[PDB]
């Protein structure tokens, strides 16, 4: 069985820091929710 | 507890206290991916959280109420991804996503890899809306992960 604890607040962060690029990506979603690249 | 917040789903039938993923609390409703749980039922120290509406294609699934986030990216400001991996703290990533071509529309995407235990998280935006959840994406050429900006429909 599964269970559930707090991990924090939903909140959004200042000091946050900022990584990460912003790909532009042609996908498919199957019928079990599955994407796929084209 | 149903206290509002971000929240950890663990299992105990494999080796230990394991992430299955994350998830979201919000109106009193526990908001995660279905692969997550399966659409399995959830505890909450001696409470019981039952599915209440969930979507395989989705990847989406809410407990004890219907999908109560409905922001969505505005598509421009840079998000927050608030990654809870498994075994470490919450920490918020800023990121400008990028964009999920499909046939039936396009969907943002952050290129943040992180373990599977992480799969649920909450993504924000500055106003610190849940505007989608992580953990359903893609496997680029490099072989780094990009993750789908997946919202429900409330309503």
């Amino acid at each position: 069985d599964m269970y559930i604890e707090r991990a924090g607040d939903i909140t959004w962060e200042k000091d946050a820091e900022v990584t990460g690029n912003s790909p532009r990506l042609d996908v498919a979603l199957d019928e079990s929710g599955d994407f796929s690249l084209v | 507890e149903t206290t509002d917040g971000v929240y950890r789903v663990m299992t105990r039938r494999l080796l230990g206290s394991t992430q299955v993923g994350v998830g979201v609390m919000q109106e009193g409703v526990f908001h995660t991916m279905w692969h997550v749980t399966k659409g399995a039922a959830l505890r909450s120290g001696e409470g019981r959280l039952d599915p209440y509406w969930g979507d395989v294609k989705q990847d989406l699934v809410s407990y004890c109420g219907p999908w109560k986030l409905d922001a969505a990216w505005d598509g421009l400001s840079e998000v927050q991804l608030l990654a809870v991996p498994p075994g470490e703290r919450a920490k918020n990533i800023q990121t400008l996503p990028g964009i999920f071509k499909t046939k039936d529309g396009d969907i943002g995407a952050v290129a943040l890899d992180y373990p599977a235990g992480t799969s649920g998280s909450p993504i924000l935006d500055k106003c610190g809306r849940v505007i989608g959840l992580y953990g359903n994406g893609v496997v680029i050429k490099n072989g780094s992960y990009v993750s789908a900006i997946t919202q429900g429909k409330r309503e």
